[PDB]
RNA sequence: GCUCGCCGGAAGACCAAGGGUUCCUGUCCAACGUUAAUCGGGGCAGGGUGAGUCGACCCCUAAGGCGAGGCCGAAAGGCGUAGUCGAUGGGAAACAGGUUAAUAUUCCUGUACUUGGUGUUACUGCGAAGGGGGGACGGAGAAGGCUAUGUUGGCCGGGCGACGGUUGUCCCGGUUUAAGCGUGUAGGCUGGUUUUCCAGGCAAAUCCGGAAAAUCAAGGCUGAGGCGUGAUGACGAGGCACUACGGUGCUGAAGCAACAAAUGCCCUGCUUCCAGGAAAAGCCUCUAAGCAUCAGGUAACAUCAAAUCGUACCCCAAACCGACACAGGUGGUCAGGUAGAGAAUACCAAGGCGCUUGAGAGAACUCGGGUGAAGGAACUAGGCAAAAUGGUGCCGUAACUUCGGGAGAAGGCACGCUGAUAUGUAGGUGAGGUCCCUCGCGGAUGGAGCUGAAAUCAGUCGAAGAUACCAGCUGGCUGCAACUGUUUAUUAAAAACACAGCACUGUGCAAACACGAAAGUGGACGUAUACGGUGUGACGCCUGCCCGGUGCCGGAAGGUUAAUU
RNA sequence: AGGACCGAACCGACUAAUGUUGAAAAAUUAGCGGAUGACUUGUGGCUGGGGGUGAAAGGCCAAUCAAACCGGGAGAUAGCU
């Protein structure tokens, strides 16, 4: 489930978004986004050997992306995925 | 027997039943059941290639017993049951090591009655013996036409093959068609009538007692158009043609046997 | 397009409607 | 009234898409076609 | 914001399909919106879709598809065995409350449950792709038991009325609570248990089946709902301080019964009928090869794991299919009150809308309706269209008939409200109390309370009592077609097509015939009481004469006659 | 019990009127036929062009059918306009 380099590879960034703050000081959950193959075990291991803190569970979304226009091009944004980690009760993030 | 129907609406004016009260009124034997899909008539290439089949009731196959290996070891006839696959009845027949089978039930045969197959059995009704052990003379079915291949000759609802000669390695046959036909000794057959003397009594009385056994209308070529029939158009109702089959090959008097193999084995043709 | 409307025309107008698709 | 074209995913995917079209020398050269006019969609697909 | 209007078996609610950000918030009004636009399913930007239990993925199969080898075919390819795919079906488990602007059986609280891996105490015969059981199944009908749900009464909270009256036998609101766990009931299937043998289940088998003795009558499976716990909780009409008007931290009363009752559940049941009603796995059970104080299984508990994908929003629609923000089309589920037989219909509740141009005026004419003097089909191709009939109970009903029909023939009478029979009757449900008991989800006796048709008599109001909506015009002669059906999607629904019946003809099975260069498949896992073709068209009476022509069947004498030599 | 009777959903389409640059390239309104069956419907599947399928009208096979549609032969041919 381990190996830290792949570790390294799966978070990406924090997550501020207004419903990840009234997730932490609600339910104890930081709002990451991660990779787009992370499954639950390596995220859960990532925020345990990357934060040093303890986790209760990992509930993982897919946000699919959205389309924005020009003419007679439409692009689109990539998709990512969503991260809910809830901590046991001690955390420094 | 055969009962009317009161004619308390259009459609049943004209209905005729066969009743018989002595057929098993439950579920069938289970282990000699099996799957059997309709085709509609249609062929691996997909095409109609038999007419007017298609719809009807769901039925499950039963295996019956045509070949009667079960030689020496007596049965007893558990039950009549009712067979969709076919105009006659069966037989639920019970051997004496605890195995069931479905035979066909002929005529007199009724629950409680012994029958046995091989070469040293009785001569009474449902009894199986090779046509070399059968006093000429006598009304047969289940009738086999090679040794060990299982019966083909008079497994209709009130058929019978009569033993009318035996000569050399041969026995003569008078099939329920009118036809002397030569069949070897070594081919068993079973001994009276197969059992449903009264099932050409019925009268279905309307189409949809054709529709549920799948048969689908038959539209007369002379209703057609030229295109589709070679009974053609016309302005009101012309025939004008000698009639014939939709592939344009003269029907009403034209025979249609070629098969010359198996013309050592015919005496006199039907009539 | 293809609504017909004629009697029996390739393409007039006219209220009945077997002959008439543009 | 009822039109003509009622959609399905199951059905376009396994009636137009790649895998039936590969499935035979003719879908193949189909997609020969489509790759020699430089379409940017060898099939539906999606 | 207040009034009015519309839907309410939908124009409300939730989904599948399909769509693909249309969802929420801020901002903008050039273009899009058939008008204006500050608004928007529009532009710009940001946010939003959280699962061991839901669905997919997964195990298993149906129709059908691909198909190692194989068979066949100039080539390409076709068909098919073993297999391997293929849901629209079979297979493990979670509910209630709350919460976001936008997610919820996914997040939080409470209470749960299922399956694997591994660990510990014991009991030990374990083992599959094979054998067996089960899974596992039709239509229709009828009765019983319930429940969802509704009504009324009791209780609790609030009200004593903008205008006659309202401390009353008055008014308004609430009267809710799940899965799981225990109980195993109304019912339904079933005769249990031991021992001995066997030509059956491809081999075996303690299993299934068969046979024979001995013993016993309660044994097992299934099964709604009720009850108790779940719940010393949650929700809950209203109030405490606040406010950024939108509510949040807070407590929070009663939360009972009786009756009516499903198309839902017991029920894949029971009965009956012929048209005789999937498959395979999970599951249980038995052994072959293999191992037997080890491995493997079983009972209990701990511990870990249950991945990946979907989840926003629309979904009888302005988001899908129709070029449109198009009077069209589109499968499933939920299914309240009053009147009614009813999911009709009429008025309403919850909820949702007033359909994206209005303001006037009140000509001809067009459309959709209402009424109409006297006449009443004189109109017209034709009573086309309108008018008219219309309900329940009861009285009564011709010719003809295949004895069923015709028939709801025709024709007619009563019908509202109030009182009495009867402070609400017959009927339905059924408490308290007494007794019995294999002792409980019982049986008798019982009859309270609750609900409640139709009738008869009398009275009374109006022009009219089936008062609205809803809701047969009837009779007579006749052609065709027996009938129910089917048909030119988009000018023809018919006398046409079909049809049950009848007949003729072919077909002896490796069948005739059909599709196919062929292999092969259908016919058919059928076998002349069957099958294919052809014609006629229920039923009653019948079906006449002609074999010269053409076709077909039979015959072989003679002539004529090809390839070959 | 019944291809039973009446009648909603549902499946159809008999008559009229409207509409006919339509709200609609076949509908709306009002009446109408069937409505336990030869019924209807969801989902998947098979049949392919001289072929399919057809309770049969030359009907249907993607708004096209006395021989679908697309590409090619192809700049067919045209004593005709």
């Amino acid at each position: 489930m381990i190996r830290e380099e792949r570790l390294l590879k799966v978070l990406r960034a924090p997550h501020v978004s207004e419903k990840a703050s009234t997730a932490m000081e609600k339910s104890n959950t930081i709002v990451l986004k991660v990779a787009k193959d992370a499954t639950k075990a390596e995220i859960k291991a990532a925020v345990q050997k990357l934060f040093e803190v303890e986790v209760e569970v990992v509930n993982t979304l897919v946000v699919k992306g959205k389309v924005k226009r020009h003419g007679q091009r439409i692009g689109r944004r990539s998709d990512w995925k969503k991260a809910y980690v809830t901590l046991k009760e001690g955390q420094n993030l | 027997a055969v009962v009317k129907c009161k004619p308390t609406s259009p459609g049943r004016r004209h209905v005729v039943k066969v009743v018989n009260p002595e057929l098993h009124k439950g579920k069938p034997f289970a282990p000699l059941l099996e799957k059997n899909s309709k085709s509609g008539g249609r062929n691996n290439n997909g095409r109609i290639t038999t007419r007017h089949i298609g719809g009807g009731h769901k039925q499950a196959y039963r295996i019956v017993d045509f070949k009667r290996n079960k030689d020496g070891i007596p049965a007893v006839v558990e039950r009549l049951e009712y067979d969709p696959n076919r105009s006659a009845n069966i037989a639920l027949v019970l051997y004496k090591d605890g195995e069931r089978r479905y035979i066909l039930a002929p005529k007199g045969l009724k629950a409680g009655d012994q029958i046995q197959s091989g070469v040293d059995a009785a001569i009474k009704p449902g009894n199986t013996l090779p046509m070399r052990n059968i006093p000429v003379g006598s009304t047969v079915h289940n009738v086999e036409m090679k040794p060990g291949k299982g019966g083909q000759l008079a497994r209709s609802a009130g058929t019978y093959v009569q033993i009318v000669a035996r000569d050399g390695a041969y026995v003569t046959l008078r099939l329920r068609s009118g036809e002397m036909r030569k069949v070897e000794a070594d081919c068993r057959a079973t001994l009276g009538e197969v059992g449903n003397a009264e099932h050409m009594l019925r009268v279905l009385g309307k189409a949809g007692a054709a529709r549920w056994r799948g048969v689908r209308p038959t539209v007369r070529g002379t209703a057609m158009n030229p295109v589709d029939h070679p009974h053609g158009g016309g302005e009101g109702r012309n025939f004008g043609k000698h009639p014939v089959t939709p592939w344009g090959v003269q029907t009403k008097g034209k025979k249609t046997r070629s098969n010359k193999r198996t013309d050592k084995f015919i005496v006199r043709r039907r009539s | 397009t293809c609504a017909r409307c004629d009697s029996x025309s390739r393409c007039g107008a006219x209220g009945k409607x077997s002959g008439x698709a543009s | 009234m009822k039109r003509t074209f009622q959609p399905s995913v199951l059905k376009r995917n396994r009636s137009h898409g790649f895998r039936a079209r590969m499935a035979t020398k003719n879908g193949r050269q189909v997609l020969a076609r489509r790759r020699a006019k430089g379409r940017a969609r060898l099939t539906v697909s999606k």
